[PDB]
C-alpha cells in the first residue's frame, strides 16, 4: 500500500481525492502529523516544504508547488509580469495593473492622466472612474484597468468570466482540463454606474435574478461553443481557447526555473485555477491565477479522477480528459 | 568495558549455564577455558564477559548464587561446569521454598553478604565496569527474593552502574507452585525501581512457542531454555562482537528507555527452532524481518498490536545484504507506522553481525519496548488479586515477618506500572 | 605566517580529522613518518603549509592538531594507524567511559573531569605558535561527546583565547547512519551553548553525504570511511587557502568577513562538484561551466535545501584544477540568467573567486576519481534554516512528552536548559525568516 | 560584470565579480554552573542512598 495524509480539511477537491485514493484499496490514510507518508495533501498556509523528502525509503510527493504563490497573489502576479522578460511590460494579454499600498502611484497617475485625454474606468482589489476616489478606498491592493467592452451573451446582455483548471504534474507537464466553465452574471451589463456591481462582479457568491438562464449561473463548454457558432459564426477552440492555452503556457513556463522539482529530494504537483475575461472582439485577458481552486459539482468526479491518474498514480502506480500543453 | 554476570536460583542458574554454553561456543572457548577458534572477531571484545587467567585461559565473569546446592551441583557437573571460577560458587543449604520472603528477608539475608564479597572481588579487577546482568525467575524464592535483594544491595554499592536483568515470568501453563503471582508481584516492584533494563521472558510465551509453533506436545524446561539461550545470545550480540555498532549497557538503556520505569523489553527471535532438529533452508531477509516482528516469535505473551512501540532494537546475524536489511526494516516501519509512536522519531535502530549463532546461517533478534507489555503485568496482577482478596497462602509469608501491607503496596505499584504504560499507548 | 590549531572531538570529529590530515599530507607531499622532501628549510620556516604543520629538528612535520575523545577505542586506532608516527602522544587525549549519547553527560559529568587536561595540551600547541589566529573544531551534533564536551570546550576557548577566531565543522544528524535516538536533543543543546562562541560553522548533513555516495559513487551501503573521505575533500577545499599561496580567505578572520555579515547567521552552505566514481571506466571530463552550474543543484550540497526560496548574503567560489578567470565569468553569466539567485538588498550580488592550479588530490584506492578541475561553493543562504526547522520539529515532538529528559536531568542538567536552548533556536529560525523574506 | 582585486601568483589567482550593487561568560560563571550541576547530582544520589537506607 501507499500512504498519504490530509492537512487541509477545507479542500473540496482533495476531499474527493481522498475518497478515490482510499477506495482503490492500495492507499492507506495516516494521521496529520505522521511523517511516514508517500503523499501530502497539505495546508494552504505555511506548508512545511522543508520537512519533505527526508524520510529514508519513501518517495514523497505534495499537491503544491513551493513558490507558486508568486503567480497566485494579485500583487505578486503584477510584479512577475512587469519584471520577467518572458512576459515583459508590453504583455498583450494582461490588463494594465499597478501596485498601491495603504507603491507605484506616481507611475499610476501618469497613465490615469493620459486617460483624461481620451475610457478611464479602473478596478482595485471597487470599480470607479477618475480614480481619486479609489485611492482613499484602499486606505495592499492592486489597481487594474476595468475592461469596459466585454463580450455579452445573448439573450440577457450578460457579463461572465472563464475558469480553466490546469494540472501540472511532477515532470512539469502542463495539463489543461478539457471541461471549463463560464461563471456568468444573471444581471444585464449596465455601464452607466459601477457602484451597483451585481452585473460586474461575476463571482458566484456575489450572485445570491440568479439562476435564470442556466443552472447555477454555470454555462459549460458544450453550450457556449454552440452559442459562438450560431451567434458569431466561430468556435470556442479558434476564438478563445487558443489564447487561453497560450496564456496558461506562458505563465507557467515563466516560473518553471523557480518552482520545478525535477532534481529535488521531494516532488510537487498542483492544480491551478486560471480566470479569463473575453472582451468585445473575442480577445482573452488573464484576470488572476488561483492556487487552491474549487471545481464545479458536475466536473468533480471527472477532474478528481484525472488528478489521481495523471499526478498521483504516475509516481505511485497501482496493480484522456487533459490537453497537454507542449513546451 | 566489563560486565559482571550473576545467576540466582534454580531457573537463573539453568538458563545462565545454557547462556554461557552458547556464547562460549560462539567465541570459540571450550569447557576447559582454552580458545580453539579460527576468527579474530571472536576475541576482540572477549573481555566483556571473560577474565583472562593464567596460561591464556578465559574465565567467565560469572557468579553462581543459590540457597540450595542441588541445581548448582548439576551446573558444576554439566558440560561447561569446569569453566566457572570455583570461588564464584556461593550457596546455602536450607533453600528458599518458593518463598519470596525467605529469599529477601530471612534465608537470603544470611547469604547475601557472601555474594557481595565475590561481586566486589570481580569488580575491583575490572578496567571499567559497565554494570551487571542477572538471570533469575520471579516465581521462586532464591532468584526472585534474593535476586532482588542483591540488586538492591548492588545498586547501593555501585549506584552509577547499569543494572540489567533476564527475568523469567511465571505462568500457570508452566507452574511449580500457586504462590508464583505473589513472588512475581513482589519482584516486579523491585525491578521497576532498581534496574535499568529487564528482558521479560514469559514462560507462557515460551510454552506457546514450544507447543503451537515447534510442534512439541510436552515441552520440558530444556525445550524452554533453548529459546532463552538463543534469545540471550541474540540480544547481547552487539555487546560481545565488533561491528559498526559497538554498544554497551548504558547506551542501550539511554536509547531504549524514554521514561525510567518503562524499561521492560519484549524479546523476539527468528527463525524459531527446536532442539536436535535442524532445518536446512535459510530464511531470506524479508522472512527474518517478517517473523521477528510476528507476535508468535515474541518471548513475552503480549500482542504487540494491542500497544505501540516506544523504541525497537533489531539484530541480524549472518552473511546478508545490509542494503536489503535496511529496505526491509524501513518497509516494516512505513507499512505499520501506526504502531510506532510519532513522538520518538526514528525509534528503530538495526545492527548486523557477520557471525551467526550455532546451527543457523541467518538469524534475527528483536528487542521491543512496547506498551503492550502491560498485558503481562495485567495477567500477573489478576492472578495475584484472585488469591489476595481472600488472603490465601499469605501465612507462608507472614510467618517470615512480612505484613499484609507490603503485599498491598506491591500490588499498587504494579497497577501503577500498568496505568503508566497505558498513558503512552493513547498519546 | 599565522598558525591554526585543529581540534577533533568525539568519534565523528576524530575520524574526520584522520581523513583530513591524510589528505593534507598527500597534498603537501608529507609522508606517514612526517618527512617532507620538498621542504628545503629544515627545522623551521613560515611558509603557508606551516599554518597547519610544525617542524622538528629531524625534519618531521607535526600537525597542529589535538584529538580528544571521552573513550579510547577511536583514538587508539589513530595511535596504531598508518599515520601513528605523524602525531605526538600528548596531542591524543582519551578517557575511560564515553558520554553515552548524552549531552549532559558529556558537558557536565564527564566533561568536567577532562576539560582542564585538554586545555593544557591545547596550551602546549599554542606556545609553539608565533602568531595564533584561532582554531578549527570538528565534531558531531548528535554525539554525547561531540555535542556535550565541544560546547564546554568552546566556552573555555573564548576565555583563554578571547582574541582568536573559532570555526566549526559540524556533522548534522541523519537517521540513516545515526546510532542514537536522542540526537535532536544533543544538537539543539550544543548549538545553543556554542552559538555565541563560534564565528563560522560549516554544517554537513550526513543524509546529503550518504545520498551523494549512493548516487554519484555507486556505493549501495556507504560507510563512515566512504563519507569521511568525501567530507575531507570539501574541508580541504575550504582550508586550502590557509595552506597555500593566495589572496582569498588567507586567515580565519577573512572567513567571517567574507561569509558572515550577521554573527548569529554564521552557517554557510557548502556545495561541491564533481564527485566521480573511480570505478567509472569511461568518463567525459566536466568543464568550468558544467561544474559551476552543479554548485546550484541541491543534489550536490552538504545540506539538502532549496536556495531558490531564500536569499544569499555572500558567495565564494573555490576552484581547484585547470580553471582561468575568463571561463568563470562566462559560466557565471550563463547561470545568472537561468537560475534564481536572489541576494538581500543590503548586499551586492556577486561572487568572490579563488583558483588553485593544483587539481584535487585523491587517496590511492579511494572511491573518488581524479578530475581535471573541481569547485567548492560557499554560499550563506537563508535556505539552510530548513535544517534547523527539521531539527527543531524532531525536538518539539520528543520534548512535548519529556521523553528521555530524565537521562539529562540525572546528570545534573536542569529541565529549563532544554526550553532555554529551544527558545534560542526559535530565535535563530526567526532571524533567518526576517532576512529571507 | 566588473572583475576587481585580481591577484595572481604561481599557485593560482583570485578575484571578485560583482553583478549588481546593493539596494561571553567568564571562567567564574563557567565553574559556577558546572558545580551547580554536580551539587544537583550529589543531592539526587543522597536521596537515593537515603531511600535505600530506609
Ligand atoms: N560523517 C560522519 N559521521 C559520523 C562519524 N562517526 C559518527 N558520526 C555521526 O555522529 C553521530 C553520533 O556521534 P558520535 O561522534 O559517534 O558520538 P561521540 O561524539 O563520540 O559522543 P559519545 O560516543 O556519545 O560519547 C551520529 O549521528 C553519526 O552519524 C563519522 O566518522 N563520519
Ligand atoms: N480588469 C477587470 N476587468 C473587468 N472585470 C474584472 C476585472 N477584474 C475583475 N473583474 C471582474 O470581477 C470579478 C472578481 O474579480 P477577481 O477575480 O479579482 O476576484 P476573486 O479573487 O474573488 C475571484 P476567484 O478568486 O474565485 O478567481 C471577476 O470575476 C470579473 O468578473
Ligand atoms: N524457563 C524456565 N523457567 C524455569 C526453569 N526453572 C524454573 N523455572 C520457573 O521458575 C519458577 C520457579 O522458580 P525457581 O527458580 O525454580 O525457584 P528458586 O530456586 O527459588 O529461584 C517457576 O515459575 C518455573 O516455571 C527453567 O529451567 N527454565
Ligand atoms: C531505539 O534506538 C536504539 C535502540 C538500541 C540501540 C541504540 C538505539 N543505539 C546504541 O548505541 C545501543 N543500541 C543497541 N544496543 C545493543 Cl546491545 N544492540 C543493538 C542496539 C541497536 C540494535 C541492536
Ligand atoms: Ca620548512
Ligand atoms: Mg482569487
Ligand atoms: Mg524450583
Ligand atoms: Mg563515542
Amino acid at each position: 500500500m501507499y500512504t498519504f495524509v490530509v492537512r487541509d480539511e477545507n479542500s473540496s477537491v482533495y476531499a474527493e481525492v481522498s475518497r478515490l485514493l482510499l477506495a482503490t484499496g492500495q492507499w492507506k490514510r495516516l494521521r496529520k502529523d505522521n511523517p511516514r507518508f508517500n503523499l501530502m495533501l497539505g495546508e494552504r498556509n505555511r506548508l512545511p516544504f522543508g520537512r519533505l523528502g527526508h524520510e529514508p525509503g519513501l518517495v514523497q510527493l505534495v499537491n503544491y508547488y513551493r513558490g507558486a504563490d508568486k503567480l497566485c497573489r494579485k500583487a505578486s502576479l503584477v510584479k512577475l509580469i512587469k519584471t520577467s522578460p518572458e512576459l515583459s511590460e508590453s504583455c498583450t494579454w494582461f490588463p494594465e495593473s499597478y501596485v498601491i499600498y495603504p507603491d507605484e502611484r506616481e507611475v499610476f497617475l501618469a497613465a490615469y492622466n493620459r486617460r483624461r485625454e481620451g475610457g478611464n474606468v479602473w478596478i482595485a482589489k471597487l470599480i470607479s472612474s477618475e480614480a481619486s476616489e479609489l485611492l482613499d478606498f484602499i486606505d495592499v491592493h492592486v489597481i487594474q484597468k476595468y475592461l469596459e467592452k466585454p463580450l455579452l451573451l445573448e439573450p440577457g446582455h450578460r457579463k461572465f468570466d472563464i475558469r480553466s483548471w490546469v494540472l501540472v504534474d511532477h515532470l512539469y507537464n502542463i495539463y489543461l482540463y478539457r471541461e471549463g466553465v463560464l461563471r456568468t452574471s444573471s444581471e444585464p451589463y449596465n455601464s452607466a454606474n459601477f457602484q451597483d456591481k451585481t452585473c460586474h462582479l461575476t463571482n458566484h457568491c456575489i450572485q445570491k435574478n440568479y439562476g435564470r438562464y442556466e443552472e447555477g449561473n454555470e454555462m459549460f463548454f458544450e453550450e457556449f461553443n454552440q452559442y459562438l457558432m450560431d451567434a458569431l459564426n466561430t468556435t470556442l477552440e479558434n476564438s478563445i481557447l487558443l489564447q487561453i492555452k497560450h496564456i496558461i503556457r506562458s505563465c507557467l513556463m515563466c516560473i518553471e526555473p523557480a518552482i520545478s522539482t525535477k532534481h529535488l529530494h521531494y516532488q510537487s504537483f498542483q492544480l491551478f485555477g486560471f480566470d479569463f475575461m473575453v472582451d468585445e472582439e473575442l480577445k482573452v485577458w488573464l484576470i488572476e491565477v488561483n492556487g487552491a481552486p474549487a471545481c464545479a459539482q458536475k466536473l468533480y468526479a471527472e477532474l478528481c479522477q484525472g488528478i489521481v491518474d495523471v499526478a498521483i498514480s504516475s509516481v505511485f502506480p497501482l496493480a484522456s480528459i487533459f490537453i497537454k500543453l507542449h513546451h | 568495558r566489563e560486565i559482571v554476570h550473576i545467576q540466582a536460583g534454580q531457573c537463573g542458574n539453568q538458563i545462565g549455564a545454557k547462556f554461557w554454553e552458547v556464547i562460549s561456543d560462539e567465541h570459540g572457548i571450550d569447557p576447559t577455558g582454552s580458545y580453539h577458534g579460527d576468527s579474530d572477531l571472536q576475541l576482540e571484545r572477549i573481555n566483556v564477559y571473560y577474565n583472562e587467567a593464567t596460561g591464556n585461559k578465559y574465565v567467565p565473569r560469572a557468579i553462581l548464587v543459590d540457597l540450595e546446592p542441588g541445581t548448582m551441583d548439576s551446573v558444576r557437573s554439566g558440560p561447561f561446569g569446569q569453566i566457572f571460577r570455583p570461588d564464584n560458587f556461593v550457596f546455602g543449604q536450607s533453600g528458599a521454598g518458593n518463598n519470596w520472603a525467605k529469599g529477601h528477608y530471612t534465608e537470603g539475608a544470611e547469604l547475601v553478604d557472601s555474594v557481595l564479597d565475590v561481586v566486589r572481588k570481580e569488580s575491583e579487577s575490572c578496567d571499567c565496569l559497565q554494570g551487571f546482568q542477572l538471570t533469575h525467575s520471579l516465581g521462586g524464592g532464591t532468584g526472585s527474593g534474593m535476586g532482588t535483594l542483591l540488586i538492591s544491595k548492588i545498586r547501593e554499592e555501585y549506584p552509577d552502574r547499569i543494572m540489567n536483568t533476564f527475568s523469567v515470568m511465571p505462568s500457570p501453563k508452566v507452574s511449580d507452585t500457586v504462590v508464583e503471582p505473589y513472588n512475581a508481584t513482589l519482584s516486579v516492584h523491585q525491578l521497576v525501581e532498581n534496574t535499568d533494563e529487564t528482558y521479560c521472558i514469559d514462560n507462557e510465551a515460551l510454552y506457546d512457542i514450544c507447543f503451537r509453533t515447534l510442534k512439541l506436545t510436552t515441552p520440558t524446561y530444556g525445550d524452554l531454555n533453548h529459546l532463552v539461550s538463543a534469545t540471550m545470545s541474540g540480544v547481547t550480540t552487539c555487546l560481545r562482537f565488533p561491528g559498526q555498532l559497538n554498544a554497551d549497557l548504558r547506551k542501550l538503556a539511554v536509547n531504549m528507555v524514554p521514561f525510567p520505569r518503562l524499561h521492560f523489553f519484549m524479546p523476539g527471535f527468528a527463525p524459531l527452532t527446536s532442539r536436535g532438529s535442524q532445518q536446512y533452508r535459510a530464511l531470506t531477509v524479508p522472512e527474518l524481518t517478517q517473523q521477528m516482528f510476528d507476535s508468535k516469535n515474541m518471548m513475552a505473551a503480549c500482542d504487540p498490536r494491542h500497544g505501540r512501540y516506544l523504541t525497537v532494537a533489531a539484530i541480524f546475524r549472518g552473511r546478508m545484504s545490509m542494503k536489503e536489511v535496511d529496505e526491509q526494516m524501513l518497509n516494516v516501519q512505513n507499512k505499520n507506522s501506526s504502531y510506532f509512536v510519532e513522538w520518538i522519531p526514528n525509534n528503530v535502530k538495526t545492527a548486523v553481525c557477520d557471525i551467526p549463532p550455532r546451527g543457523l546461517k541467518m538469524s534475527a533478534t528483536f528487542i521491543g519496548n512496547s506498551t503492550a507489555i502491560q498485558e503481562l503485568f495485567k495477567r500477573i496482577s489478576e492472578q495475584f488479586t484472585a488469591m489476595f482478596r481472600r488472603k490465601a497462602f499469605l501465612h507462608w509469608y507472614t510467618g517470615e515477618g512480612m505484613d499484609e501491607m507490603e503485599f498491598t503496596e506491591a500490588e499498587s505499584n504494579m497497577n501503577d506500572l500498568v496505568s503508566e504504560y497505558q498513558q503512552y499507548q493513547d498519546a | 605566517m599565522r598558525e591554526c590549531i585543529s581540534i577533533h572531538v568525539g568519534q565523528a570529529g576524530v575520524q574526520i580529522g584522520n581523513a583530513c590530515w591524510e589528505l593534507y599530507c598527500l597534498e603537501h607531499g608529507i609522508q606517514p613518518d612526517g618527512q617532507m622532501p620538498s621542504d628545503k628549510t629544515i627545522g623551521g620556516g613560515d611558509d603557508s603549509f606551516n599554518t597547519f604543520f610544525s617542524e622538528t629538528g629531524a625534519g618531521k612535520h607535526v600537525p597542529r592538531a589535538v584529538f580528544v575523545d571521552l573513550e579510547p577505542t577511536v583514538i587508539d586506532e589513530v595511535r596504531t594507524g598508518t599515520y601513528r608516527q605523524l602525531f605526538h602522544p600528548e596531542q591524543l587525549i582519551t578517557g575511560k567511559e564515553d558520554a553515552a549519547n548524552n549531552y549532559a553527560r558529556g558537558h557536565y559529568t564527564i566533561g568536567k573531569e577532562i576539560i582542564d587536561l585538554v586545555l593544557d595540551r591545547i596550551r602546549k600547541l599554542a606556545d609553539q605558535c608565533t602568531g595564533l589566529q584561532g582554531f578549527l573544531v570538528f565534531h558531531s551534533f548528535g554525539g554525547g561527546t561531540g555535542s556535550g564536551f565541544t560546547s564546554l570546550l568552546m566556552e573555555r576557548l573564548s576565555v583563554d583565547y578571547g582574541k582568536k577566531s573559532k570555526l566549526e565543522f559540524s556533522i548534522y544528524p541523519a537517521p540513516q547512519v545515526s546510532t542514537a535516538v536522542v540526537e535532536p536533543y544533543n544538537s539543539i543543546l550544543t548549538t545553543h551553548t556554542t552559538l555565541e562562541h563560534s564565528d563560522c560553522a560549516f554544517m554537513v548533513d550526513n543524509e546529503a553525504i550518504y545520498d551523494i555516495c549512493r548516487r554519484n559513487l555507486d556505493i549501495e551501503r556507504p560507510t563512515y570511511t566512504n563519507l569521511n573521505r568525501l567530507i575531507s575533500q570539501i574541508v580541504s577545499s575550504i582550508t586550502a587557502s590557509l595552506r597555500f599561496d593566495g589572496a582569498l580567505n588567507v586567515d580565519l578572520t577573512e572567513f567571517q568577513t567574507n561569509l558572515v555579515p550577521y554573527p548569529r547567521i554564521h552557517f554557510p552552505l557548502a556545495t561541491y562538484a564533481p564527485v566521480i566514481s573511480a570505478e567509472k571506466a569511461y568518463h567525459e571530463q566536466l568543464s568550468v561551466a558544467e561544474i559551476t552550474n552543479a554548485c546550484f543543484e541541491p543534489a550536490n550540497q552538504m545540506v539538502k535545501c532549496d536556495p531558490r526560496h531564500g536569499k544569499y548574503m555572500a558567495c565564494c567560489l573555490l576552484y581547484r584544477g585547470d580553471v582561468v578567470p575568463k571561463d568563470v565569468n562566462a559560466a557565471i553569466a550563463t547561470i545568472k540568467t537561468k537560475r534564481s539567485i536572489q541576494f538581500v538588498d543590503w548586499c551586492p550580488t556577486g561572487f568572490k573567486v579563488g583558483i588553485n592550479y593544483q587539481p584535487p588530490t585523491v587517496v590511492p584506492g579511494g572511491d573518488l576519481a581524479k578530475v581535471q578541475r573541481a569547485v567548492c561553493m560557499l554560499s550563506n543562504t537563508t535556505a539552510i534554516a530548513e535544517a534547523w526547522a527539521r531539527l527543531d520539529h524532531k525536538f518539539d515532538l520528543m520534548y512535548a512528552k519529556r521523553a528521555f529528559v530524565h537521562w539529562y536531568v540525572g546528570e545534573g542538567m536542569e529541565e529549563g536548559e532544554f526550553s532555554e536552548a529551544r527558545e534560542d533556536m526559535a530565535a535563530l529560525e526567526k532571524d533567518y525568516e526576517e532576512v529571507g523574506v | 560584470m566588473e572583475v576587481i582585486e585580481l591577484n595572481k601568483c604561481t599557485s593560482g589567482q583570485s578575484f571578485e565579480v560583482i553583478l549588481k550593487p546593493p539596494s561571553d561568560p567568564s571562567l567564574e560563571e563557567i565553574q559556577k554552573k558546572l558545580e551547580a550541576a554536580e551539587e544537583r547530582r550529589k543531592y539526587q544520589e543522597a536521596e537515593l542512598l537515603k531511600h535505600l537506607a530506609e
